[PDB]
């Protein structure tokens, strides 16, 4: 029917316009995210230089684990939240199969929404309003407080984020999070002078905040790139459907004109 | 056809874990047989021979059919299974009443003990031997620890 | 004490298993009887009806 | 099924009871059950008075079972009653026509039989001038007022028909 | 009318967001087999059981079979309530409570 | 062609209506408890 | 070119060889080389025997090189063969008609020359009654069975044709 085809044409044209505008907006936000990712990367990677020079190795036999997953509250990205959820589920499986008591944290509503139906006994806290405004160090500080002011004395942790490689490529990375007992009991830390348990506690708290900040600043850039490419693809597909439906519409309008002519001609020929 | 109406959760509370499937199957067959007794009447409609006396022009075949049918002994099946479940019910009632008398013994002992605890002398007229009689877990293991303080020092 | 009294209540409820079994035996025998009567009726009427139809 | 009949009955209720000027209702090619319902609603609500003849609504009905000629002229009959009330008395009149599309439709149903080449969408060639000669009489003049409420059926929700 | 005004309202509200579990319950309750026209009393009993909450404790998949069983029970030991609904045309608060307790017991046993 | 996505009644108009109804029923529950 | 002939040949292979009764293939307005293929394939597979009376299939062909009268009546000829096998023999018959649409189309081609006012899409006004008269004979009676497989062409992929 001509009216159905016209309805569908108008609908898909609106969809194409909206996805094009969203691609432009994601490009504008990704520019700023990739600009802010340089000093944030220097900061967050200098925060980890100690554990790479002292070669902290974590415990092999400890019991409790804390698994953080970094995502946002916004969709239309692609395989961002799904990658985080797949890694989190795989790691929870591989840890619980080793007897380790695992507790989950989800930064961003999408990861909690994905994992809350199957992994909800193994859950500690989640965080909301991640993605609208760019992440700040205040966000990492708040997450680190509510991870510290929670009473869950973990033995080891991991944080699963989307490390940004390029405009097209991001890779789901995982970083370790050590406890006071892991960095205090290490034999490679005997060369660090003027150290007691209190300074190590303060240092581990600050480094938790730092690794959360670094993960947020990588994930925001990865997600803005993914959303830009996803909206680009959506606009491409909408244009394809628009072309096919325009062909169908022209066909149908020609057929309708011919049918009306034939009706008029057959009415006139019967007189 | 006098049936015993049955509660269907009480039937569930009394089923051990090695015959839950059997209880479910008995329940399903109970419902199936109720439905099937509902979907067929009690007595077949004995058709009058009228439509077969005055509308069959054949030599007595309808008549000999009706004679052979009026005097047919259709086999009524016998129970052969209710007597043994009655015997099993008798045996089970015996075992259950025995266990219940045991439980009443335990209950009278518990009631004696609760009277004993309720009639304790107040704790400020109480010696330490009286406490070791009331709550025997508060007694010093003077065999495992023969020397003072008769307990681990950390316990203090 | 409460637990023991509850155990006694369940023991008192025990008899429904044998009620169920007896119900099923009686109902199966009745279903079989009525199906047999319907079979004999249907065969007799069916042959008489073949005669009347030819 | 969008609410033309319910809305026109609500307008009847409100205005034609807030009015004292000899309303007129013309049922053109619509359901007979609805006509009976409206008749009994008006008898019940005192607008039509079976005894003590002080009613204030005239009814004209040509319904779906009527041939195309009756459904094409019943609107003109109701129009004529309203025209008398407006001109021959000066009164201010209400005219409720449900449904006026049927008028046009009725014409189409005889067009080919009157020897006329069809127009677009199967309508008579004279659709516009017929609608104009019927509609230009439903009007307020200096002689009197005619407030006209017409229900107009839209086939297949087109509005470009 | 009593049961169906509420059922229509809730089905509309479910179509608006397709609460949602009650809506799915009512949808799977509107399904029907072929050549099986139900009596109006049994229809009223089923829509009552579905609109009063007695079906949200069950998963949408099993609803159908429950209905069958339910009907069976109601047409086996509760011909009095069905005859009452049939004769009076409406449900009374007494018969409301009667069918309430019947369906509560059956759901407990189901 | 404003509002043509919802007007076409496709898979995108149904999800638009679902989104509006979800959001505004949440907001109505939030606004009724604070009244 | 979606696979009507492939499907009907698959059905001939899967059902007609395993069939106990007789079979009739009515080629109506189709490719002549397809009829030659079917003939020679049935000879190879022994379903048609050129030397004795053990043949199980009767073929009736009026193909797309035929004028519209032959294309309109060849389906009736095949029906007559199958109807004899169903009634006077009491056999269970298999009747494959490829393509039955041609029947209707052939009627269309003559409908103008017979002096009739065209119906929708230029078809004869008698399309439905002609189709019914033809199709009601393609049936199972309580005198014999006919299982019928009819390939139906869809013009321009329009199922509303
Ligand atoms: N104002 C209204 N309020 C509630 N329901 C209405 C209203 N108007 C119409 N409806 C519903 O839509 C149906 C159609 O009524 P109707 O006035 O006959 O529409 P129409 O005349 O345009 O075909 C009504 O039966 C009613 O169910
Ligand atoms: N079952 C099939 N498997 C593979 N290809 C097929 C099948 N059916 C049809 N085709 C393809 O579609 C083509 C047309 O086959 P055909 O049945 O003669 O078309 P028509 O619908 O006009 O009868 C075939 O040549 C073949 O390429
Ligand atoms: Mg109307
Ligand atoms: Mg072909």
């Amino acid at each position: 029917t001509l009216k159905d085809i016209t309805r569908r044409l108008k609908s898909i044209k609106n969809i194409q316009k909206i996805t094009k505008s969203m691609k432009m907006v994601a490009a504008a936000k990704y520019a700023r995210a990739e600009r802010e990712l340089k000093p944030a990367r220097i900061y967050g990677l200098g925060s980890l230089a100690l554990y790479e020079k002292a070669d902290i190795k974590g415990p092999e036999d400890k019991k409790k684990h804390l698994l953080i997953g970094v995502s946002s509250d916004r969709g239309l990205c692609g395989a961002i939240h799904s990658s985080i959820a797949k890694q989190m589920k795989s790691e929870v499986a591989t840890l619980t199969a080793a007897g380790k008591e695992v507790m989950l944290v989800g930064i961003g509503d999408k990861i909690r929404g994905i994992l809350y139906r199957t992994h909800s006994d193994q859950f500690l806290v989640a965080f909301k309003e991640v993605g609208r405004k760019p992440p700040t160090f205040g966000d990492a500080s708040v997450i680190a407080l509510e991870l510290l002011n929670s009473g869950y004395e973990f033995d080891e942790g991991s944080i699963i984020f989307n490390k940004f490689r390029s405009v097209i490529s991001y890779k789901t990375e995982e970083k370790p999070i050590f406890s006071l007992n892991t960095v205090a009991s290490a034999d490679s830390m005997s060369i660090y002078d003027d150290i007691d348990a209190d300074v190590l506690q303060n240092y581990q708290e600050y480094n938790l905040a730092n690794i959360i900040y670094y993960s947020l600043k990588e994930s925001t850039t990865s997600e803005q790139s993914a959303r830009m490419t996803a909206m680009d693809n959506a606009s491409k597909n909408a244009s394809e459907m628009i072309d096919k439906l325009t062909l169908t519409f022209n066909r149908t309008r020609q057929a309708v004109i011919t049918k009306e002519l034939i009706e008029i001609i057959s009415g006139a020929a019967a007189l | 056809l006098a049936l015993k109406t049955i509660d269907w959760v009480a039937f569930a509370e009394i089923i051990p874990q090695n015959q839950k499937a059997i209880a479910s199957s008995l329940k399903s067959w109970n419902e199936t047989l109720t439905s099937r007794l509902a979907a067929l009447p009690e007595n077949p409609p004995a058709i009058d021979w009228a439509y077969y006396k005055a509308n069959v022009a054949k030599a007595g075949l309808v008549d000999d059919f009706e004679k052979k049918f009026n005097a047919l002994k259709v086999p009524v099946p016998e129970d052969k299974y209710t007597a043994q479940v009655d015997a099993e019910e008798k045996e089970d009632v015996k075992s259950c009443a025995e266990w219940v008398s045991l439980s009443k013994a335990r209950i009278v002992e518990y009631e004696k003990e609760m009277e004993k605890m309720k009639n304790l002398i107040p704790f400020d007229q109480m010696t330490i031997e009286d406490l070791n009689e009331a709550f025997p877990e508060t007694k010093l293991d003077k065999k495992k620890y023969p020397y003072w303080p008769h307990q681990p020092i950390e316990n203090l | 004490i409460d637990t023991e009294k509850s155990q006694q209540a369940l023991v008192q409820k025990r008899h429904y298993l044998f009620d169920v079994q007896r119900n099923n035996i009686a109902m199966a025998l009745e279903v079989t009887y009525r199906e047999r009567l319907y079979r004999v009726y249907k065969e007799v009427k069916n042959r008489l009806d073949y005669h009347i139809s030819v | 099924g969008v609410g033309k009949t319910v809305l026109i009955m609500e307008l009847i209720n409100n205005v034609a009871k807030a009015h004292g000027g000899y309303s007129v209702f013309a049922g053109v090619g619509e359901r007979t059950r609805e006509g009976n319902d409206l008749y009994h609603e008006m008898i019940e609500s005192g607008v039509i008075n079976l005894k003590d003849a002080t009613s204030k609504v005239a009814l004209v009905y040509g319904q779906m079972n009527e041939p195309p000629g009756a459904r094409a002229r019943v609107a003109l009959t109701g129009l004529t009653v309203a025209e008398y009330f407006r001109d021959q008395e000066g009164q201010d009149v209400l005219l409720f026509i449900d449904n006026i599309f049927r008028f046009t439709q009725a014409g189409s149903e005889v067009s080919a039989l009157l020897g006329r080449i069809p127009s677009a969408v199967g309508y008579q060639p004279t659709l516009a001038t017929d609608m104009g000669t019927m509609q230009e009489r439903i009007t307020t003049t200096k002689k009197g007022s005619i407030t006209s409420v017409q229900a107009i059926y839209v086939p297949a929700d087109d509005l470009t028909d | 009318k009593q049961v169906a005004g509420t059922m229509k309202l809730e089905l509309a509200q479910y179509r608006e967001v397709a609460l949602l579990s009650r809506g799915v319950r009512l949808t799977e309750l509107l399904k029907q087999g072929q050549y099986s026209p139900m009596a109006i009393e049994e229809q009223v009993a089923v829509i009552y059981a579905g609109v009063r909450g007695y079906l949200d404790k069950l998963e949408p998949s099993k609803i159908t079979k429950f209905e069958n069983a339910f009907l069976s029970h109601v047409v086996s030991q509760h011909q009095a309530l069905l005859g009452t609904i049939r004769a009076d045309g409406k449900i009374s608060e007494q018969s409301d409570a009667k069918l309430k307790e019947i369906v509560t017991n059956f759901l407990a046993g189901f | 062609g404003a509002g043509s996505i919802r007007e076409a009644g496709g898979a995108f108009g149904k999800r638009e209506q679902a989104e509006e109804e979800r959001y505004f029923r949440a907001q109505s529950r939030e606004q009724l408890a604070a009244l």
